[PDB]
């Protein structure tokens, strides 16, 4: 393929490798997830505009609509585990091992 | 053979059910027992409370099931269509045998000493 | 949540899944699933404490982990077909990833760490559209991308399913933690039969939802979580602990209840196929569901364990649950084999 | 030294013991996501490298 | 689809967007619109088992 | 089954709620004033803010 | 329509049936203080519905024909066998008072439900809120094990979160030197082995625990022996607060609804009064239960669904 | 006995025990008229 | 897999043993391997040593079964002269179960594995002999 | 040089993906995801979409702002990490940038490169098409037909963001 697929899957793969690596914070994680949704909508983007798909020209569009409505659940989420603990840490959310 | 449609047109060539089969009074008799579970679970007398809802049990279960051994039937006579007519499309796969008899055919014999 | 506030999320869960199952366009079947999982997660949230924040916090970073893999196989599949058609896909990294996205979206092995968690952290009646409902988008996929699919890939996740579903439910004494391993047990049958016969798939699929929600609603009705809890059963409601026997023997698969029909018709597919050691490996590690199933009835039913004097006290109210379609799902989990040729509605 | 002890030890006493171990295994977890989402990224790791189910 | 009520109803929610060489907007054509139309017509009615 | 690493795994709430934590959330301290223009030069005024 | 989101839906909301006189009242105090007398006229005179102190046989009065029933149907918990007996080794004296908290729970949940449902306000004598003095007296005189008391703060913790605290508090004050003479006077021979210590125990309860806590949540009115002789002094009182704390200023239609959803349903109120954790002084084997659920099931009306019992005269149960 | 509370089911509910029998009764209804129709058409396709 | 798989069936029985136990040792240390990366994924070392002790400590029991399978199937196969026989698997497969025993330090282990593995192995090479499909390809 | 203009581009769209990935402080993260926005707008209004270029980057810069907000509120710390203060952010940032270096490096060297997969790099420009004049712009055409031919779109999209509002008042309401 052209070189420039070449960095957009690279970037699509090191914001899931970020995404699955965790830290302590959990908006870090978030970042990661509105990272891999980037790299996606510019790699559709490039195969739709190159190839003339007209219609398809809304898909990335829709993209960036669902896009907002996950980071907004994750923030609402984020919300709440910092209102139970004071710090949005994912090792806090251990108590279903049990 | 119809996208999305319970019952295509060609199911009416077939006979319907009996209202009398063996399979239906099954399922209505599935209807009756749910019945009578209605009756337990709620702690009412099982065998006499409602017999109004006794018999809407008994009554949807048949319904439900004469349809659905309607198209149960409608299946297999296409399966059976579908088959029957590729063997006829493909006879060098399905080619009929030379039937030979047991008076031909040569078995190995195993003792039980 | 107000009454109106949750039937409109209900019925979003459902328009969700729904469409998902009659899109032909990978876009939609993204949004069907996008859709989905943005209802569900309040329903997850409906009682507020820190478990159910942990469990839906579990439960969102899976499933929006899954869509993305979900979505770079769509994209992937774009560029090496230029289309979007809901069906095979064109490229073998492409089935791949869908294939692990649709995994994790189920809870299967190794992928499977959500499900005792967040079914654990979520009440019953919400327990309940998690272990049921929910498996039908994905699975709904599967049934028309399989033609694609890596068979060492949907064998191996089967096989990890079943084995990792059967040892995980030996240790917990929490009702809802049974389930989620009964769940992921009960899903290696499903995809181990699918590169064989779709049809097969469904069937379990459907009579493994009837099962699953009649367990679920005799545990609502009783609202009961533990072992132990639901082992004073025969001192409040004794017609309960026998439904609950004939439940459980019949998730166990044992002849001549329902729940042995699909073990029977999947062993049937995979042998014509001249698959005899992999139904012979599966069938004997079922036996370990089996075994767990078996602790609960005798914990349930067929023994009377310790109760407490204020136990008395609850004789004198009847049941007030509601108790939707319990006696009709009873009698299907039970005494369904003699209707097995039935299952051709399902061609 | 038969019946009550090696026609039990060799079959149902050496099987249902590996269950129980292999159960605690499984189990035995510390309910942590960055622990569960790193053995997804070993399991997709392997899939390619190893078993090659990307092919 | 798994449930193709499309069909059923006769009503387009989605294949008009499912590919390239559809109708688009002002007749904009795309760059492998040939080559598609094709490959679709080759493969039309006879499974993909036959089209591969 | 018990095990050495699950020996201290409890029995989860009665009724699914684990206790609130006694985390306390530091409200912010600010010095308003003395050197600010709403503060007439000499009020050290110390406010504690929750945003 | 029963009750449920569906009659909420189309206007079935407690903001409609509530006003300024739906309130929830309970009168508290000692042994012998005078709480029935007073509770009885605050009740009569506001126009509110008077629930007498819950006792052993409440439930039974709320179910069947609302006569009691036979002791081995509430576990044979005695309240003179207390008093004789305090330290029986069959735990007579934790069962008693768990009995006792779960009928309390009931009857709480009973007046809460009278109350949202018709708005008319509710007088109670004790509740939940206050039940515990009585477990802190049994345990520093020794009549029941710290097993017990932990056993009790579990139930207490995962039900008591789940209702509102009564609107007005009003409480007895009278000193135990005359409650001992009030017992000796009101002649019951058990409760004259009552020990001044343990009447003591309540009162530190009381005025220890008690009464702080609900002021942070409640109206709390206090009257002595004498002001509480006349109920239409405290009436005038009560008819003239505030009402500017608690949680109650902070309920809605929503909120009402999923509480009202709760204490309708009897079995879900009662769910953790019965954990299974396993006291000797509270659990029951098998063969024991099995036969008083026998027994019970054999009692007029009580084999099947109310209104399903054709032995006490329940009709067209074909159709019902 | 005479019961302190009158219970919710202490007198039949008319309203469904009318839609509950008529149900029945129309969906019995429905079922032979199809079962003739069906019938019918059989013969008529086939040649009886 | 697939690669170090088809050589291990390239080479027939009971000749070049060497190139066969590269083959069963190359296949346990891969084992052992995919064992190490869950466990120290799932049960966090303490140190980052420990978790390098753990990883060697189970890739070298992994790979020791792997080469004594190997060189005892082989072995086995070349001094009877019977390249083609189950049974050389089987006493390849104990021998395996005995190095899992004494690596931890468990007669019992050791026993139950010298069956177990004795019989899966055994049943493998009735398999490639016969043609039996694991993951057999849909036919019908 | 400008021929390898998308090249360059993407390639600190990587770096900004290396940026928050490798996950410092999250004030940090969202300055490496606002350049990688950046610049992946750039990327794409060079394959001649201007206007999917352009909000991509509005949208982006405006869902940081609220992560900038939530970050001082609900994820800081005392002494907040950029790449060089922690030992595991720097070795994930060093690995990706060498990771990112080598691809680079070998793509430019042999006009070609295998990572995993081959990618030829004989320069973006070459798959461009050849022959355009039209009084409109595509991506134009195609967008504004999500209001004559998306119509399903619009209803599903529509009702997930009304959804959403109620979702999250539920889910915020302890
Ligand atoms: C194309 C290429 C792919 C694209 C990506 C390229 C790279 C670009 C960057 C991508 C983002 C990376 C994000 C890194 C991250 O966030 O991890 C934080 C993660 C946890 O963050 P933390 O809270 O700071 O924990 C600090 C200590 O590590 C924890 O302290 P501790 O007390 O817990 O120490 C015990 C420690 C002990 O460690 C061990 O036991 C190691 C034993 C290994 C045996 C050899 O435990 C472990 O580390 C076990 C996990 C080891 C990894 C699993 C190996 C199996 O730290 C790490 O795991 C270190 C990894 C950092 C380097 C990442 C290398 C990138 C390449 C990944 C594989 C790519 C495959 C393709
Ligand atoms: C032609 C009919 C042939 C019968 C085939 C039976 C097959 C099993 C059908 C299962 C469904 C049974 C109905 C659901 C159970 C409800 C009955 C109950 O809960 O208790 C018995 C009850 C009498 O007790 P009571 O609660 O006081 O009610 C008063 C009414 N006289 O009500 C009664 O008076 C008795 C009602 C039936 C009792 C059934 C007992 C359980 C049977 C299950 C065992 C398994 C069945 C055999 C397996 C082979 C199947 C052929
Ligand atoms: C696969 C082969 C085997 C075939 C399997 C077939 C299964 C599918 C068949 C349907 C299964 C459910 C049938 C349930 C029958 C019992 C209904 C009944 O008696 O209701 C009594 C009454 C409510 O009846 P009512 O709503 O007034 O009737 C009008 C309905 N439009 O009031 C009551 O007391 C009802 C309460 C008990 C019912 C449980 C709660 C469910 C509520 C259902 C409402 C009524 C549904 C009407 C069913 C019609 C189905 C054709
Ligand atoms: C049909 C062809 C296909 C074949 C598949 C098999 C069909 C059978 C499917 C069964 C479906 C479940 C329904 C079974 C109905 C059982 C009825 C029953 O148990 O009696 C009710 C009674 C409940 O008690 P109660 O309502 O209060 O009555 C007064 C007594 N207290 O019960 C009790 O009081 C008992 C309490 C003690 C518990 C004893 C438990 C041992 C007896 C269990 C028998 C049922 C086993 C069913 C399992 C399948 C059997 C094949
Ligand atoms: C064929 C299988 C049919 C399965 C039918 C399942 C019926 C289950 C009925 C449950 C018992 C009724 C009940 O108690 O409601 C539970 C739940 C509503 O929630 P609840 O806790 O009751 O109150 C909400 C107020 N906050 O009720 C619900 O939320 C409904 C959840 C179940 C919906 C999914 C059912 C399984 C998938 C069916 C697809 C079949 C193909
Ligand atoms: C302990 C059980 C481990 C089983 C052994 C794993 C193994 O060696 O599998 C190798 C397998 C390669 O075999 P393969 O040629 O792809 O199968 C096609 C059949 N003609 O690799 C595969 O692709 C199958 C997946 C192996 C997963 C094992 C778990
Ligand atoms: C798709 C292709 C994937 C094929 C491989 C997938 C294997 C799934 C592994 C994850 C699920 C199993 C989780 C588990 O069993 O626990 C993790 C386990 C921890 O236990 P461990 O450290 O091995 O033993 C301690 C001794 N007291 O750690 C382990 O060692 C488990 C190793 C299992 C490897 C198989
Ligand atoms: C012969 C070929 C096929 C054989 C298949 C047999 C599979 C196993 C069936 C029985 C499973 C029973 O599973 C479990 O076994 C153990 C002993 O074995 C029992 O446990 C009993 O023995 C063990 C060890 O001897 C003791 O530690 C324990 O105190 C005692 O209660 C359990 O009560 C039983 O629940
Ligand atoms: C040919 C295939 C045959 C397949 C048969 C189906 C297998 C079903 C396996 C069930 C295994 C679970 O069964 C489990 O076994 C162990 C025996 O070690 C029992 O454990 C018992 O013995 C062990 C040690 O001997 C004790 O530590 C334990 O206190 C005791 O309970 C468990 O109480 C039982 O729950
Ligand atoms: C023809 C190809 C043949 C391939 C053979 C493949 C064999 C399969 C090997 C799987 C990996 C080894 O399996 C692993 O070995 C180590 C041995 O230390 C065991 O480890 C166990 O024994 C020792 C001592 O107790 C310690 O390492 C460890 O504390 C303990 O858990 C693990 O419990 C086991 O899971
Ligand atoms: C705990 C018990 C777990 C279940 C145990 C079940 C054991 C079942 C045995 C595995 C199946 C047989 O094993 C497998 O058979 C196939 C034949 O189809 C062999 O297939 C082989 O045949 C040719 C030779 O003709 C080889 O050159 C080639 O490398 C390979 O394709 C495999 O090399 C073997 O690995
Ligand atoms: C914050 C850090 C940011 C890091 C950004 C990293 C950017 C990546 C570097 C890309 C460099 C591209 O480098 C580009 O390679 C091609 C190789 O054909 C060169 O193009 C070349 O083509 C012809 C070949 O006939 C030569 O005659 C000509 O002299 C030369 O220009 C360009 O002159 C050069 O600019
Ligand atoms: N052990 C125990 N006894 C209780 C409890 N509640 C009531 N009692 C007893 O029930 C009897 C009646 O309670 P009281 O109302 O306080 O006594 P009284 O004679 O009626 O005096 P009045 O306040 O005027 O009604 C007393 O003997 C109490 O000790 C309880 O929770 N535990
Ligand atoms: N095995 C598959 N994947 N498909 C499948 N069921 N093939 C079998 C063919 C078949 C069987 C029964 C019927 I009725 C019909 Cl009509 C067709
Ligand atoms: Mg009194």
């Amino acid at each position: 393929m052209s070189m420039v697929y070449m960095n957009i899957m690279m970037a699509f793969t090191v914001s899931l490798v970020g995404l699955l690596m965790y830290r302590s914070h959990l908006m870090s994680s978030l970042l990661c997830l509105e990272g891999m949704m980037l790299s996606l909508f510019v790699m559709a983007a490039l195969t739709i505009l190159n190839s003339h798909f007209t219609l398809a020209s809304m898909m990335p569009i829709i993209l960036l609509v669902f896009a907002a409505c996950e980071a907004a659940l994750g923030l609402s989420l984020l919300v709440m585990v910092s209102n139970t603990y004071g710090t949005d840490y994912v090792q806090n959310l251990n108590l279903l091992q049990c | 053979r119809a996208t999305f449609q319970f019952l295509p047109d060609e199911a009416r060539s077939l006979p319907p059910p009996k209202l009398t089969d063996p399979r239906l009074a099954f399922v209505g008799f599935l209807g009756y027992c749910s019945g009578l579970i209605d009756n337990a679970i709620r702690r009412r007398p099982v065998l006499l409370a409602g017999l109004h809802r006794q018999l809407l049990y008994i009554t949807s279960f048949v319904f439900v099931g004469y349809y659905l051994l309607k198209r149960q039937d409608y299946m297999y006579a296409v399966r059976d269509h579908d088959m029957f007519s590729y063997i006829k499309s493909h006879p060098e796969d399905f080619p009929e045998k030379d039937k030979k008899t047991y008076g031909e055919v040569f078995e190995e014999f195993h003792p039980v000493r | 949540m107000n009454p109106i506030i949750f039937i409109i999320i209900l019925l979003t869960i459902m328009l969700g899944t729904i469409i998902v199952m009659i899109s032909s366009h990978w876009l939609l079947v993204w949004i069907g699933f996008e859709m989905n999982m943005l209802a569900i997660i309040p329903i997850m949230m409906k009682n507020h404490n820190p478990r159910a924040t942990e469990a839906s916090t579990k439960y969102f970073l899976t499933q929006s982990t899954a869509s993305m893999l979900l979505m770079m196989a769509v994209i992937i599949n774009l560029m090496f077909s230029g289309q979007w058609t809901v069906m095979k896909l064109f490229n073998p990294m492409a089935s791949m990833l869908m294939t692990m996205a649709l995994a994790m979206k189920l809870g299967m092995a190794p992928f499977h760490f959500w499900v005792p968690e967040v079914t654990q952290g979520i009440p019953l009646s919400s327990g309940l559209i998690l272990l049921t409902w929910q498996k039908l988008a994905p699975m709904s996929v599967l049934y028309q991308i399989f033609p694609s699919i890596n068979l060492n890939l949907i064998l191996t996740l089967s096989v990890l399913s079943i084995l990792i579903g059967g040892w995980g439910g030996l240790n917990q004494t929490q009702l809802r933690k049974i389930m989620a391993y009964s769940s992921i047990a009960h899903m290696g049958w499903m995809t181990a039969v699918l590169p064989y016969n779709p049809t097969m798939t469904l069937l379990n699929l459907i009579i493994y939802i009837i099962m699953t929600s009649t367990m679920f609603t005799m545990f609502m009705a009783n609202s009961t979580t533990t072992t132990l809890s639901l082992s004073h059963t025969w001192n409040k409601t004794p017609i309960m602990t026998v439904l609950i026997l004939a439940t459980l023997l019949s998730m166990g698969g044992l002849p001549p209840l329902s729940g042995f029909m699909p073990k029977w018709m999947i062993i049937q597919e995979m042998t014509k196929n001249n698959s005899i050691i992999l139904p012979t490996f599966m069938a004997i590690t079922a036996l370990l569901n089996l075994y767990f199933y078996m602790r609960l009835t005798y914990s349930t039913t067929l023994t009377m364990f310790p109760s407490t004097n204020n136990m008395k006290m609850k004789w004198q109210f009847p049941l007030m649950k509601k108790m939707t379609f319990l006696p009709t799902m009873v009698v299907l989990s039970t005494m369904m084999l003699p209707l097995t040729p039935m299952l051709s509605v399902l061609e | 030294l038969l019946d009550l002890i090696w026609l039990e030890a060799i079959l149902p006493k050496t099987i249902s013991l590996a269950q129980m171990k292999a159960s605690t295994l499984v189990t035995n977890q510390k309910g942590l996501i960055k622990l569960y989402f790193l053995s997804f990224l070993i399991t997709i790791l392997i899939s390619m490298i190893l078993f090659n189910f990307h092919e | 689809p798994f449930f193709d009520v499309q069909k059923r109803l006769g009503v387009d929610l989605d294949r008009w967007m499912t590919i390239q060489s559809a109708e688009q907007p002002h007749k904009i054509p795309s760059r492998c619109h040939a080559f598609e139309k094709e490959w679709i017509e080759c493969a039309h009615g006879i499974g993909s088992i036959r089209a591969e | 089954y018990p095990t050495k690493e699950t020996a201290h795994w409890k029995p989860p709430p009665w009724n699914d709620v684990d206790p609130p934590k006694d985390t306390l959330v530091s409200n912010l301290t600010l010095n308003f004033g003395p050197q600010h223009p709403a503060a007439h030069g000499v009020l050290r005024l110390v406010m504690e803010l929750s945003g | 329509l029963q009750y449920g989101p569906l009659a909420y839906i189309l206007g079935e909301k407690a903001t409609k049936k509530m006003t300024e006189k739906s309130k929830l009242i309970t009168v508290d105090g000692n042994i012998c203080s005078g709480k029935s007398k007073l509770a009885k006229e605050i009740a009569e005179k506001l126009g509110l519905k008077h629930f007498p102190e819950a006792g052993i046989h409440y439930v039974d009065s709320t179910t069947g024909d609302g006569k009691p029933l036979p002791v081995q149907f509430s576990g044979n918990c005695s309240l003179e066998k207390f008093y004789d007996d305090p330290k029986s080794n069959d735990g007579n004296s934790y069962r008693l008072q768990a009995w006792l908290y779960a009928s309390r729970l009931l009857q709480y949940a009973d007046a809460l439900e009278h109350l949202l449902s018709t708005g008319q306000g509710v007088v109670l004598e004790r509740s939940i809120y206050s039940d515990f003095v009585f477990l802190e007296a049994m345990y520093r005189q020794g009549f029941i094990r710290k097993q017990c008391v932990d056993h009790y703060n579990q139930v207490k913790k995962v039900t008591i979160c789940e209702y509102l605290p009564p609107h007005v508090v009003v409480y007895v004050d009278v000193p135990v030197p005359e409650v001992q003479s009030r017992i000796q006077k009101k002649g019951n021979p058990h409760e004259m082995k009552i020990t001044s210590a343990y009447l003591q125990d309540i009162e530190n309860a009381y005025k220890g625990t008690f009464l702080p806590e609900m002021s942070e949540k409640c109206e709390v009115l206090q009257y002595s022996a004498w002001e509480a002789q006349d109920a239409e002094k405290v009436v005038e009182d009560i008819e003239y607060l505030k009402y500017d704390k608690g949680p109650w200023l902070d309920q809605n239609d929503r909120k009402l609804h999923k509480l009202r959803m709760l204490v309708q349903d009897k079995l879900e109120v009662l769910n953790y009064t019965s954990i299974p954790v396993f006291l000797p002084e509270v659990t029951v084997g098998a063969h024991q239960s099995d036969q008083v659920f026998q027994e019970f099931t054999e009692l007029p009306g009580r084999k099947y669904r109310a209104g399903y019992n054709e032995d006490v005269g329940d009709k067209w149960i074909w159709l019902k | 006995k005479f019961y302190i509370q009158e219970p919710p089911h202490g007198s039949p509910n008319w309203l469904k025990v009318g839609l509950t029998l008529g149900t029945s009764v129309f969906l019995w209804i429905y079922l032979i008229k199809q079962h003739n129709e069906d019938v019918l058409e059989y013969k008529r396709r086939n040649g009886l | 897999a697939k690669t170090v798989l088809r050589q291990y069936w390239d080479i027939p029985e009971g000749t070049e043993c060497h190139r066969k136990t590269y083959a069963t040792t190359s296949i346990g240390g891969a084992a052992g391997l995919v064992v190490s990366a869950y466990s120290v994924a799932l049960k966090t070392p303490t140190s980052f040593l420990e978790g390098v002790a753990r990883t060697g400590r189970y890739t070298f029991t992994a790979a020791a079964i792997g080469a004594i399978f190997g060189l005892t199937s082989c072995i086995s196969a070349q001094v009877r002269e019977k390249p083609d026989d189950p049974l050389n698997y089987l006493i390849g497969g104990c021998a395996g179960g005995l190095i899992l025993g004494a690596r931890t330090r468990s007669y019992g282990i050791g026993a139950a594995a010298c069956a177990y593995m004795g019989l899966t192995a055994a049943l493998v090479k009735m398999g490639q002999l016969e043609g039996w499909q694991v993951f057999a390809e849909p036919k019908v | 040089m400008m021929l390898y203009i998308v090249f360059i581009l993407s390639v600190i769209f990587v770096m900004g993906f290396v940026g928050f990935s490798s996950k410092p402080s999250p004030i940090y993260g969202g300055l490496g995801l606002i350049v990688s926005g950046g610049v992946g707008c750039g990327i794409v209004l060079n394959f001649g979409g201007s206007f999917l270029g352009l909000m991509v980057f509005l949208i982006y810069l405006g869902g940081m702002m609220v992560v900038f907000g939530y970050t001082t509120a609900m994820a800081t710390e005392q002494y907040p990490e950029i790449w060089l203060s922690n030992k595991a952010v720097l070795g994930a940032f060093v690995t990706g940038l060498l990771m990112e270096f080598f691809m680079v490096y070998y793509v430019l060297k042999d006009k070609e490169v295998e990572v995993v997969f081959e990618f030829n790099g004989l320069g973006d420009w070459v798959i461009y098409d050849t022959g355009d004049s039209g009084f409109f712009s595509e991506e134009a055409m195609g967008i504004a037909a999500l209001y004559s031919y998306g119509t399903w779109l619009v209803i599903v999209t529509g009702w997930s963001l009304l959804i959403g509002v109620v979702v999250i008042m539920e889910i915020t309401r302890g």
